Order: C-alpha cells, then structure tokens, then sequence
RNA sequence: AGCCGGUAGCGGGCGUGGAUCCCUGGAUGUCCGAAUGGGGGAACCCGGCCGGCGGGAACGCCGGUCACCGCGCGCGCGGGGGGAACCUGGGGAACUGAAACAUCUCAGUACCCAGAGGAGAGGAAAGAGAAAUCGACUCCCUGAGUAGCGGCGAGCGA
RNA sequence: UGGUUCGUGGAGCCAUGGGGGAAUCUGGGCGGACCACCGCCUAAGGCUAAGUACUCCGGGUGACCGAUAGCGCACCAGUAC
RNA sequence: GUAGGGAAACCGAGUCCGAACAGGGCGCAGCGGCCGCAAAGUCCGCGGCCGUGGACCCGAAACCGGGCGAGCUAGCCCUGGCCAGGGUGAAGCUGGGGUGAGACCCAGUGGAGGCCCGAACCGGUGGGGGAUGCAAACCCCUCGGAUGAGCUGGGGCUAGGAGUGAAAAGCUAACCGAGCCCGGAGAUAGCUGGUUCUCCCCGAAAUGACUUUAGGGUCAGCCUCAGGCG
RNA sequence: CGUAGGGUUAGGCGGGACCUAAGGUGAAGCCGAAAGGCGUAGCCGAAGGGCAGCCGGUUAAUAUUCCGGCCCUUCCCGCAG
RNA sequence: UGGUGUUGGCUCUUGGUCGCGCCUGCGUAGGAUAGGUGGGAGCCUGUGAACCCCCGCCUCCGGGUGGGGGGGAGGCGCCGGUGAAAUACCACCCUGGCGCGGCUGGGGGCCUAACCCUCGGAUGGGGGGACAGCGCUUGGCGGGCAGUUUGACUGGGGCGGU
RNA sequence: GGGCCUGACUGCGAGGCCUGCAAGCCGAGCAGGGGCGAAAGCCGGGCCUAGUGAACCGGUGGUCCCGUGUGGAAGGGCCAU
C-alpha cells in the first residue's frame, strides 16, 4: 500500500460499482446500478533487494517496474560508489532515472 | 528471461551461451550468485567484443603458426657432431636443435614445444614434429652428420 | 514658522544658523514567535566553543557562533513560516430535489490538505472533424438550453 | 475505474490501478463498436509573456446608509462580558 | 420572423397515412385615395402572472464536514496520602491428654477476616422542610459502608457512531437513544403564526374526476378583468 | 470599596542549573493519498528519589530570607599528607 | 474463495497437446486380417530365399507382427481369381495404442534462493517456504455497520373489512 | 337444425354518444380483395351491458426510413405483435 520509488505509482481511488439485471446486448431489459461506493486500487509494491557496491540496497517498487531496479544497476557500474552509505547509494541509483 | 551464461551450468547451457530462463530463477539466483547476467543490449554488445576479441587472438595465432610453418619446412638443420662410424659420442638434444637453429637459419624456437622424447644418439636424417599450436604440427627435418 | 503625539497642567526646553512636520535611505531594534544551541507550561529556563569585562579561577554579564532537511564540492547555496479573496493539485460530504427513495440530484459544491504567486492554470496538435477546412493556449459574446445525457424521471448539458 | 453531454449504451476518445506486451516512418495514434477506403495528426521530456481571476491595500464615484441604519465596531471592539 | 407537413429519407402550398387522382389529420388564401393609412413581425419601456434561485418573513426536530473538550463525570496507568476507639478470636505454635504410631480433645499463647460496633471519611434508606430556595439537588432528623471489590491528593491516557460503563442506553463540563463550537446554511417544514395607506366597482367556494390522496394538489365548476359577438 | 504612598530580602525553605515514574516526545527505523500514525536509545516529565539551618530578636506591613548566636553545603585555588 | 502478479529449481504420477519411432485395422465376396488417397508393373536376397523349432506382442481363434538359429539362392506381384475398392514396392494421411521428446493442465515428494519468523554474532546461521503475506480480479457469506422503505379508506386509530 | 364459408377484413371514416383530462362507445359511407344469397341485400366477430391496465424499458416478425468523412456494419426509427 503506498508509492513506487520508481514509477511514482501511487493509490489511486475507484468506484465500486455493483450492477444487476440482463445486459441489452443479450436481450435483456437493460442494467440497475444498485450500489456505488469509494475505494482504492493499490500498486502491486513488492521489496526488491540487490546488493550494489557490496552494500544491499532495497527498493519499494510496483511489479511492473522490477525490472527497473535491475537495469538502474547495470547503468550504476560506472559511477564511484564504493564507501557510500546505502542511503548514499539509494540516491545515486534513483538520480539516473 | 533472456540471460547469457557466465559458467558452463548442468543442463541450461554453455559460458556466453544466450538461453531463456523464468524471471525468477535469474532474478534470485542465477544473478546473485554471478552465474549470469541480464542479455541486455548493453551487454550482448559487450559479448559481441568478446567473441570477437578473442577469434582475434585465435586465427592471429593460426597465422603466427602457419607462417612459422613457411620458414621451416621449407629447410633442413644440419648439425655437426663428433661421432664414430654411425653413433654419437655426445648427443643432439631439442635443446640443442633449438640453440643450432638460432645460429645458422635465424629463427628462434622453443626446446620444450619440439617432440623429441630421448636426445638423438645415431647420425642420419631425422624429420621431427614441432607443434608450436594444436592445429598446426610443423615438419622440421635434421641432418645430423660426423666432423 | 512654529514646536516638545491624543494632552490641558506642573516643571523645563527647542526653532529663519530653518525646528516641529512629510517622503526616501540607513542605524538601533529586549524577549517570544517558522523560531533554529538545548529545554519549555510562547514571551521563561539551561548550556558548548571563541573573544571581552570584574580582583576574577569558581560566579556573573557583554559580543560572535552552534537546529533540522534538500542540492552541489566540512564549506557553499536553498528550504521551513505568513498572507483577505483569487488559483492549481490531492482528497471529498449531507441536508435538499426527485412532492416517499436506492440509481440520479445537490456537486466535484461545503470542507480538509499540499502548493504556487502577484496571479495561478493552460499552451505551440499523436488537435479538431468533414470544411477538398482550420491552425498553440487563455478569456468574453454567440453557437444553445442546441446536440445529446436521463429510474428517457427529477433533472443534467457539451 | 475516472473524465466528457455520454448513468453500459452501438461506447469510441482522454486518463490509469492489474495482467500481458511491440515497433522507429514499410513506424505509430485519430476521424464514436468493427472492417475497407479516404483523410488528419506525430504519444510516451521540459519551458513560455499577454489577453483572465481576486481585493488585505490606495484613490475616485454613488437616483448607497445615516447611529435599531451602514461593517460586529462612527466612540479605545473583536473590547466588555 | 418570412412555410408547412413527415419518425425519417423527403416533398412543399402543401404534406402525412394510403394501391387511391378515396377519405381524413396537420397546413396554405387589410382600408382608403401609384400615394398615404392600418398590419405580420420584431425591438425597447411598463404592468400582471409563470419557471429557476432562499423567491413573502419568522420557526424545527434532524443530516453532513472540519475542529474543541476527560480541570465535570466514567475507566485505567504512575506516584503519594488516609482509615479514632472498642469487640469477636481462624490458622499456627507451646503444653497437657490420647494412641502402636495417629486422628483427634483440652488449655494457654496467637492475632486471621470483602468479621462485628462506631467517628473521621465515603454514601444517600425513610421522613419532614425547602420549592420566584441558603442551594439549577440544599437543610434537619434517620439511616448504609467504614482493612476493603475502601477512600483520597498530585501526575497521566482513552471521545463522538467514538470512549468509558460491577449495565442505568448510565456518564463523556448543570437537559446525551449519539457531546459542543463553527461551517454546508437562508437545510427542509404539503404545518402553525404574521403580512403595514385610502376610496370606488364586481364578488366567489367548501363540489366532481383523479391523486402513497384525504386539512396538500391537477383539471373542470363557481368570481373577476380586457377584447370580440349581439 | 475610591485615591495615594509604602510593603514581599534566602548558598541551607520550595522549584530550577540533579534523578528518573506513568505518560509524552523521539537519532535509528517502520507505516500512511496529503495532513499525519507509530518507534528500542536518548530527552522531557514529580506531590517519588537525592540534597546543606536551628533557636531567638526586629517592622505599620517580610523574615528558617534582615539581625544575633551557634552550625553546615558545593564549587575554585593553594598547601600538606 | 477461483484465476493472475510478487513466483523459483529438481523429481514422480496422471491429463491435453504437437514432433518422431512406430506398430495397428478381420461384412457378403475374395487364397489370407484388403484403414484411405494417390505414385505403381515391379520389388526383395553374402545388407544370405524356400522352410524346421524356442521367446515377446496383439490376439475376430484364424492368425498378425516383432526376435533368435539352420537352411541359405528363393519369394510376392502386374495378369487372373476377386470385391465398392486387391495385392509386390514408395509415399501423404487417419482408428487405436506404445516408448522417447517438446510444450503444457492437474495432483505427490523434495530443494532454496524470492517472501515471512528468528539467532549476543548479520554479504552469515537456524526455521517456515514458493506456501503464507501483500496487488488486481471472480463468486459467495455478511444488522458487525450504513442509507432507507414499511399504502389509503375509516363515525378517532388499530384490529377486521375494503 | 342444416349448407356454403372466415367480413373474428385491409385502407380510411361524415357525424355523434359520453366526458375535467386521458380514455371508453356507436357508426353510415367510399376504395381494395372476399363470403353467403336467384335477388333485395347482409357480413369490419359474438342479443347487449363485465372478461381489464396508460407510459417507460425490453423481446420477436416485417419495413428498408436514419446510419457520426465515404461504402457497409453496429445501433436505432416505422408497421405488427
Ligand atoms: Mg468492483
Ligand atoms: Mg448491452
Ligand atoms: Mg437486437
Ligand atoms: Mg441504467
Ligand atoms: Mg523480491
Ligand atoms: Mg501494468
Ligand atoms: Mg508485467
Ligand atoms: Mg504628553
Ligand atoms: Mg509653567
Ligand atoms: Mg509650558
Ligand atoms: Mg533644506
Ligand atoms: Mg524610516
Ligand atoms: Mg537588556
Ligand atoms: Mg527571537
Ligand atoms: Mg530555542
Ligand atoms: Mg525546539
Ligand atoms: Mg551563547
Ligand atoms: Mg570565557
Ligand atoms: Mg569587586
Ligand atoms: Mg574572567
Ligand atoms: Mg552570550
Ligand atoms: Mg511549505
Ligand atoms: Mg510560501
Ligand atoms: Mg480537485
Ligand atoms: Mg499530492
Ligand atoms: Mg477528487
Ligand atoms: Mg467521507
Ligand atoms: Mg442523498
Ligand atoms: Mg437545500
Ligand atoms: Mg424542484
Ligand atoms: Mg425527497
Ligand atoms: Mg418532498
Ligand atoms: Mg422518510
Ligand atoms: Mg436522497
Ligand atoms: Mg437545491
Ligand atoms: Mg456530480
Ligand atoms: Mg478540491
Ligand atoms: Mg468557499
Ligand atoms: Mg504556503
Ligand atoms: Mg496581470
Ligand atoms: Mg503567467
Ligand atoms: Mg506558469
Ligand atoms: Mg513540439
Ligand atoms: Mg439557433
Ligand atoms: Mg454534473
Ligand atoms: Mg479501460
Ligand atoms: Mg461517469
Ligand atoms: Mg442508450
Ligand atoms: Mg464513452
Ligand atoms: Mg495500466
Ligand atoms: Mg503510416
Ligand atoms: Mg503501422
Ligand atoms: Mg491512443
Ligand atoms: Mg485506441
Ligand atoms: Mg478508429
Ligand atoms: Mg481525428
Ligand atoms: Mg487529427
Ligand atoms: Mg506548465
Ligand atoms: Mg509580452
Ligand atoms: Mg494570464
Ligand atoms: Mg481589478
Ligand atoms: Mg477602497
Ligand atoms: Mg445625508
Ligand atoms: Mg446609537
Ligand atoms: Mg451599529
Ligand atoms: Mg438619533
Ligand atoms: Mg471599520
Ligand atoms: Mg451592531
Ligand atoms: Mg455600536
Ligand atoms: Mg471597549
Ligand atoms: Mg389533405
Ligand atoms: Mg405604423
Ligand atoms: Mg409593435
Ligand atoms: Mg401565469
Ligand atoms: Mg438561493
Ligand atoms: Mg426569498
Ligand atoms: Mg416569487
Ligand atoms: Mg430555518
Ligand atoms: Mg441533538
Ligand atoms: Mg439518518
Ligand atoms: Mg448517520
Ligand atoms: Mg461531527
Ligand atoms: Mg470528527
Ligand atoms: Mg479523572
Ligand atoms: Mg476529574
Ligand atoms: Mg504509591
Ligand atoms: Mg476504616
Ligand atoms: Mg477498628
Ligand atoms: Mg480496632
Ligand atoms: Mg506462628
Ligand atoms: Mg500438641
Ligand atoms: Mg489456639
Ligand atoms: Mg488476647
Ligand atoms: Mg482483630
Ligand atoms: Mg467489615
Ligand atoms: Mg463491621
Ligand atoms: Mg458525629
Ligand atoms: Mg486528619
Ligand atoms: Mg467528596
Ligand atoms: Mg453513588
Ligand atoms: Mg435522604
Ligand atoms: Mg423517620
Ligand atoms: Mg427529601
Ligand atoms: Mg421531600
Ligand atoms: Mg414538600
Ligand atoms: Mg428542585
Ligand atoms: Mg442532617
Ligand atoms: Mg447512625
Ligand atoms: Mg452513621
Ligand atoms: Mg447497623
Ligand atoms: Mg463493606
Ligand atoms: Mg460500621
Ligand atoms: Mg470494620
Ligand atoms: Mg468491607
Ligand atoms: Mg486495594
Ligand atoms: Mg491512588
Ligand atoms: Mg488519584
Ligand atoms: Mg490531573
Ligand atoms: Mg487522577
Ligand atoms: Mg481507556
Ligand atoms: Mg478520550
Ligand atoms: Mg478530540
Ligand atoms: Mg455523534
Ligand atoms: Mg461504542
Ligand atoms: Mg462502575
Ligand atoms: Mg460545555
Ligand atoms: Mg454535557
Ligand atoms: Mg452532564
Ligand atoms: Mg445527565
Ligand atoms: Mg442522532
Ligand atoms: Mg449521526
Ligand atoms: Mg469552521
Ligand atoms: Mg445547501
Ligand atoms: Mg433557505
Ligand atoms: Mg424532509
Ligand atoms: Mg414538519
Ligand atoms: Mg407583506
Ligand atoms: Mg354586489
Ligand atoms: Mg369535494
Ligand atoms: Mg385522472
Ligand atoms: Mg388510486
Ligand atoms: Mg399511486
Ligand atoms: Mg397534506
Ligand atoms: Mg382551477
Ligand atoms: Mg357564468
Ligand atoms: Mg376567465
Ligand atoms: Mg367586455
Ligand atoms: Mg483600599
Ligand atoms: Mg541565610
Ligand atoms: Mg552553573
Ligand atoms: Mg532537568
Ligand atoms: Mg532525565
Ligand atoms: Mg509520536
Ligand atoms: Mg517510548
Ligand atoms: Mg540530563
Ligand atoms: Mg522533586
Ligand atoms: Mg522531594
Ligand atoms: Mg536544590
Ligand atoms: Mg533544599
Ligand atoms: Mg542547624
Ligand atoms: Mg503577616
Ligand atoms: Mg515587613
Ligand atoms: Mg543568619
Ligand atoms: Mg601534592
Ligand atoms: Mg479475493
Ligand atoms: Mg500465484
Ligand atoms: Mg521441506
Ligand atoms: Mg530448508
Ligand atoms: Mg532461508
Ligand atoms: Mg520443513
Ligand atoms: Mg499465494
Ligand atoms: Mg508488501
Ligand atoms: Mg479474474
Ligand atoms: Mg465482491
Ligand atoms: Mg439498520
Ligand atoms: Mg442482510
Ligand atoms: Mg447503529
Ligand atoms: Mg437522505
Ligand atoms: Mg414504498
Ligand atoms: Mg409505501
Ligand atoms: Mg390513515
Ligand atoms: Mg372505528
Ligand atoms: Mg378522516
Ligand atoms: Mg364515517
Ligand atoms: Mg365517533
Ligand atoms: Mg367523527
Ligand atoms: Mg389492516
Ligand atoms: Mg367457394
Ligand atoms: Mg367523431
Ligand atoms: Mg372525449
Ligand atoms: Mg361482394
Ligand atoms: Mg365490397
Ligand atoms: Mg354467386
Ligand atoms: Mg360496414
Ligand atoms: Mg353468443
Ligand atoms: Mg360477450
Ligand atoms: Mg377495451
Ligand atoms: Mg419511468
Ligand atoms: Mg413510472
Ligand atoms: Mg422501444
Ligand atoms: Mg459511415
Ligand atoms: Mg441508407
Ligand atoms: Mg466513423
Ligand atoms: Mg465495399
Ligand atoms: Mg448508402
Ligand atoms: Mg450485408
Ligand atoms: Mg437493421
Ligand atoms: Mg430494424
Ligand atoms: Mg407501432
């Protein structure tokens, strides 16, 4: 429940909205909305953690955007990152997005 | 997944091989454990260089061979030794074919890389295998003779 | 050419060597407040480091400096809080209307929140939509209560 | 699911929480299901004055009030209480 | 506004239904002497009434949003404090007795307990008084508990469809079957009330039909005004 | 009650420059559309712990505070062991 | 609570499915057990025939096919019998079934490394483990809660009646 | 009671009954194509007055009227039910 570190994904709010009765398209009368109420839809958040510069970093990320962690690795090979705190790291990974 | 191998893996495939495997098994294993790595563009390039590179170095042997073939085979080392009748006093040894062929001829050579299992102990004609690459066996003839 | 605020009086002064007064800029600006050395029941309390004062080491006072977060290579820059309406964004009712009521209405309104600023938003077509056409966006008039939407009801409305 | 006049409707368009998942102009999106044809337009990066809104503030003006009116307050009022 | 008719294609002083040139629905057609005059229509003003707005004014009980409250009261948490005096006399212990050893009995000692009596203290039984009070819950007499599930100071925490409740829908700041404040807000009120100078003309209804209607409405009836007819 | 003038004196009393309780707050850290909710340490938090003053005299009005007598605490510096 | 993401490895057993190897098909009739539709007038043999015996395997009870050994230079065809279709030999493809495989759907076992718990120690150990949790979606139960509805006439109203 | 039959019509409809509306009712006559009758003529259900239900939404048969740039298609209108 909460926003992706990557994609910015973030809860959004839908209707819930509950019907009844024979659609038209099949010979019925038609559909009754018996019911609309609030709620949300949540990104699927999963942790992802990668060790990076002998350090382990975790990254709260939608599925959809796991394999975004992973090439945020591949483009952190040529940056100077050893002795860096994992917040430090964090960083410097998620400003080359 | 594509992933490309970095160790050759029981029934998956061979090192630089490019195979398909479940996300999962890449993500948690093959990657941590440097197995293997994402077949990115970025990398599959990089792969590229290597096979590349090395088939460089490959056939720039084949040739530093081959070519090594042309100034012998096409010779025969003639080595005086002290001897009586028909069998040496001392010896020709590789070490020795290799410190003659220095001397007249010019080329320098490897004792170690020549086939000779016991040092020669008769005069004669002798034709010995060189190997200086699997591949490519040279045919060095020596003429061994008295005085 | 008077003046020492409303404000007279006591008791004293100032102004043509230009006062009072008005405008601009500067100086001073206790304590609290975002409040930021730390604490705290705002306006009180208690400290560290450098410098000074006293007879001054204890004690006290005076000046300077010390929060946290962000960005950039300990140091620099920035942030924080406020503002009547207006503005964008994130959330978001109910009475009521439907002469009952649930879909619908009220209304994306009231209200909470974040942010901006003198405005904000939007903006330079992956547009419109039938013209062989137009040519970013905004804002007004009109198109039009049209087209449509609608327990095809109440109403809603390009 | 939301937005639009569009309340599931023949429901496209714009947006997007879930799943799947391309291509680089011989690419792609659109013209209200869909298909063909004929056209229009170039998504997934950013900025951009002015014309617009408001009135704490200053000024001007009322077929506006005139102390039970007009601001809650003409007065030491967001006070006394 | 100058054309209508048709669901529409569409036709047009017509058009729609129809086989119809039938029948029908809905449509089409100034005065005077070329001049004036009046007129369709339309614009502006004025007035009546209607629709949308809070729509003649005042009035709910309620509903919703955001805040403010546990200095009252309820429970719990931390830390302290209080409980005169008197009475009853558990276990145990010691000794005596008993027995094979015992159980057990007796005495003394002992000092237990949501034990007893009763102040402080905490209550609030019955009665009387009070009743524009001394008091928006008091006073007198009486009466319950009074080492306990006791009482109490200070410091804290939990709140509105929520808390808290040895439970009474009790209490949550003197009215709680859903607190208070401000806001939506001028909620809504088919109900009740109220509606302000003068003169002149006319002058009703309380029925019918239908109505989640019946003390509310729509149409008709009955009143009144303007124009026309006669 | 109106007007005016005077009156509250501390190293030892109480609180602070000491401690911690519930609780509160809160590096680390965790969570939540925003606002915010949590959170071992630490910090705050007392009527609990800790800490050195008794008797008398004096003023219209203060007194363990002023005075008098006899006692005491910490801190700084020094000397000696 | 099904499906799907997070979500992985190995294995066994079943089910679908292609890709091969295959074997397989019994009416009157016709030698004999004739799956189809072509190519077909020849194919086979020291890559040892006619036939004698032992094993599998289906078995319409007559065989078919698969192996082993001698024998080791023979056998079926076109014709003709013949039936809707007829014979050796080569294919394209079916009925059913078998063993390798791909790819999967369901179950079972095991693994560890995602994820969860835990360990004075932590780039690690231990435990659970692709479950659980959590996202999207499916259907269900649901006064715990919410918004409401619960007619009129009537010798008051209800009850009855309408 | 019997014979032949399907007028238990299709397109309309002068004029009325009743009546707040909306409904309900009766209906000569003309046209089309019929039935019975020699003909006059009768027949648009039933001696008559009850046997019923507006709109909305939807089904089915027909029509071929609309079809969101165009041809279709989706979907609708219209007649019948
Ligand atoms: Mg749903
Ligand atoms: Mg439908
Ligand atoms: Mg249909
Ligand atoms: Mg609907
Ligand atoms: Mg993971
Ligand atoms: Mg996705
Ligand atoms: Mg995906
Ligand atoms: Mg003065
Ligand atoms: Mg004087
Ligand atoms: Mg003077
Ligand atoms: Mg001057
Ligand atoms: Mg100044
Ligand atoms: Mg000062
Ligand atoms: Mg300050
Ligand atoms: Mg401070
Ligand atoms: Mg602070
Ligand atoms: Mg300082
Ligand atoms: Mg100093
Ligand atoms: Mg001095
Ligand atoms: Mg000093
Ligand atoms: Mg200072
Ligand atoms: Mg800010
Ligand atoms: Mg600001
Ligand atoms: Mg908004
Ligand atoms: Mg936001
Ligand atoms: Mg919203
Ligand atoms: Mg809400
Ligand atoms: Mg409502
Ligand atoms: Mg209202
Ligand atoms: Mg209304
Ligand atoms: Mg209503
Ligand atoms: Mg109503
Ligand atoms: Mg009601
Ligand atoms: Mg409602
Ligand atoms: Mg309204
Ligand atoms: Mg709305
Ligand atoms: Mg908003
Ligand atoms: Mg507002
Ligand atoms: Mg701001
Ligand atoms: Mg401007
Ligand atoms: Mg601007
Ligand atoms: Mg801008
Ligand atoms: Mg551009
Ligand atoms: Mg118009
Ligand atoms: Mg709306
Ligand atoms: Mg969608
Ligand atoms: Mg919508
Ligand atoms: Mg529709
Ligand atoms: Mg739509
Ligand atoms: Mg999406
Ligand atoms: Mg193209
Ligand atoms: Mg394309
Ligand atoms: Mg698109
Ligand atoms: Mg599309
Ligand atoms: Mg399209
Ligand atoms: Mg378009
Ligand atoms: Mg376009
Ligand atoms: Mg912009
Ligand atoms: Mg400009
Ligand atoms: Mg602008
Ligand atoms: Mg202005
Ligand atoms: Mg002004
Ligand atoms: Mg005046
Ligand atoms: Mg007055
Ligand atoms: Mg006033
Ligand atoms: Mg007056
Ligand atoms: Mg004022
Ligand atoms: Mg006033
Ligand atoms: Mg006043
Ligand atoms: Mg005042
Ligand atoms: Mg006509
Ligand atoms: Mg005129
Ligand atoms: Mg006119
Ligand atoms: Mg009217
Ligand atoms: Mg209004
Ligand atoms: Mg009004
Ligand atoms: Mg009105
Ligand atoms: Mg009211
Ligand atoms: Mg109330
Ligand atoms: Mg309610
Ligand atoms: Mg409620
Ligand atoms: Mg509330
Ligand atoms: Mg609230
Ligand atoms: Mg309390
Ligand atoms: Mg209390
Ligand atoms: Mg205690
Ligand atoms: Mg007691
Ligand atoms: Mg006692
Ligand atoms: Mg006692
Ligand atoms: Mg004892
Ligand atoms: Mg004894
Ligand atoms: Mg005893
Ligand atoms: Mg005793
Ligand atoms: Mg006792
Ligand atoms: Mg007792
Ligand atoms: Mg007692
Ligand atoms: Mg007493
Ligand atoms: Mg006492
Ligand atoms: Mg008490
Ligand atoms: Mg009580
Ligand atoms: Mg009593
Ligand atoms: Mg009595
Ligand atoms: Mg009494
Ligand atoms: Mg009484
Ligand atoms: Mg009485
Ligand atoms: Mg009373
Ligand atoms: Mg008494
Ligand atoms: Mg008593
Ligand atoms: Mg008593
Ligand atoms: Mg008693
Ligand atoms: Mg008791
Ligand atoms: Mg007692
Ligand atoms: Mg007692
Ligand atoms: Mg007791
Ligand atoms: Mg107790
Ligand atoms: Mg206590
Ligand atoms: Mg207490
Ligand atoms: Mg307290
Ligand atoms: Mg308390
Ligand atoms: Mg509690
Ligand atoms: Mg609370
Ligand atoms: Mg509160
Ligand atoms: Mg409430
Ligand atoms: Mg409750
Ligand atoms: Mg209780
Ligand atoms: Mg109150
Ligand atoms: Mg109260
Ligand atoms: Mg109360
Ligand atoms: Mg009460
Ligand atoms: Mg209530
Ligand atoms: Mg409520
Ligand atoms: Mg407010
Ligand atoms: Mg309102
Ligand atoms: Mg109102
Ligand atoms: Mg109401
Ligand atoms: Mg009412
Ligand atoms: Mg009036
Ligand atoms: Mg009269
Ligand atoms: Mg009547
Ligand atoms: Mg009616
Ligand atoms: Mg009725
Ligand atoms: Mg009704
Ligand atoms: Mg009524
Ligand atoms: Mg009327
Ligand atoms: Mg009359
Ligand atoms: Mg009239
Ligand atoms: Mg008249
Ligand atoms: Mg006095
Ligand atoms: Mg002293
Ligand atoms: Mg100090
Ligand atoms: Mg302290
Ligand atoms: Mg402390
Ligand atoms: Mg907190
Ligand atoms: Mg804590
Ligand atoms: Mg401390
Ligand atoms: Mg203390
Ligand atoms: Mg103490
Ligand atoms: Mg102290
Ligand atoms: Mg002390
Ligand atoms: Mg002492
Ligand atoms: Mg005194
Ligand atoms: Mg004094
Ligand atoms: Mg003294
Ligand atoms: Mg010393
Ligand atoms: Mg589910
Ligand atoms: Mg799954
Ligand atoms: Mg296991
Ligand atoms: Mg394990
Ligand atoms: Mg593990
Ligand atoms: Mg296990
Ligand atoms: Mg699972
Ligand atoms: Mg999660
Ligand atoms: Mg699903
Ligand atoms: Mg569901
Ligand atoms: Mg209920
Ligand atoms: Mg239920
Ligand atoms: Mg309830
Ligand atoms: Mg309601
Ligand atoms: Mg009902
Ligand atoms: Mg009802
Ligand atoms: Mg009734
Ligand atoms: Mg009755
Ligand atoms: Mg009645
Ligand atoms: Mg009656
Ligand atoms: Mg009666
Ligand atoms: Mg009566
Ligand atoms: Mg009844
Ligand atoms: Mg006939
Ligand atoms: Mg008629
Ligand atoms: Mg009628
Ligand atoms: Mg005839
Ligand atoms: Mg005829
Ligand atoms: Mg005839
Ligand atoms: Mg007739
Ligand atoms: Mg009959
Ligand atoms: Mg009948
Ligand atoms: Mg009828
Ligand atoms: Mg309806
Ligand atoms: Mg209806
Ligand atoms: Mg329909
Ligand atoms: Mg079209
Ligand atoms: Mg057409
Ligand atoms: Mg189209
Ligand atoms: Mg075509
Ligand atoms: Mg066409
Ligand atoms: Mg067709
Ligand atoms: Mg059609
Ligand atoms: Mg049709
Ligand atoms: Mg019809």
């Amino acid at each position: 429940s909460k926003v992706c570190e990557i994609s910015g994904k973030r809860p959004i709010v839908a209707n819930s909205i509950q019907r009844r009765g024979k659609a038209k398209r099949e010979g019925g009368v038609g559909k009754k909305t018996t019911g609309i109420s609030k709620r949300r839809q949540y990104p699927n958040l999963q942790k992802v953690r990668v060790r990076v510069a002998g350090q382990e970093i975790t990254f709260r990320v939608a599925a959809s955007h796991i394999p975004k962690v992973y090439e945020l690795v591949e483009r952190a090979k040529g940056l100077k990152l050893e002795g860096l705190s994992p917040k430090e790291i964090k960083k410097e990974l998620l400003k080359l997005l | 997944m594509k992933v490309i191998l970095l160790e050759p893996l029981e029934n998956l495939g061979d090192v630089g091989q490019v195979v398909d495997v479940k996300p999962g098994y890449a993500r948690n294993y093959l990657l941590p454990r440097g197995l293997a790595v994402l077949a990115t563009e970025s990398n599959l390039k990089a792969l590229e260089a290597r096979i590349r590179a090395q088939a460089k170095r490959l056939a720039e042997r084949k040739a530093e061979a081959e070519r090594l073939k042309e100034i012998l085979e096409n010779l025969t080392l003639t080595i005086p030794v002290r001897a009586g009748e028909t069998k040496i006093y001392g010896s020709v040894t590789a070490k020795d074919i290799a410190e003659a062929l220095s001397r007249q001829h010019g080329v320098t050579i490897d004792p170690k890389r020549l086939a000779l299992e016991k040092p020669i102990k008769e005069l004669g004609e002798y034709v010995l295998t060189y190997k200086p690459h699997p591949e490519v066996p040279i045919q060095l003839k020596v003429s061994v003779v008295a005085q």
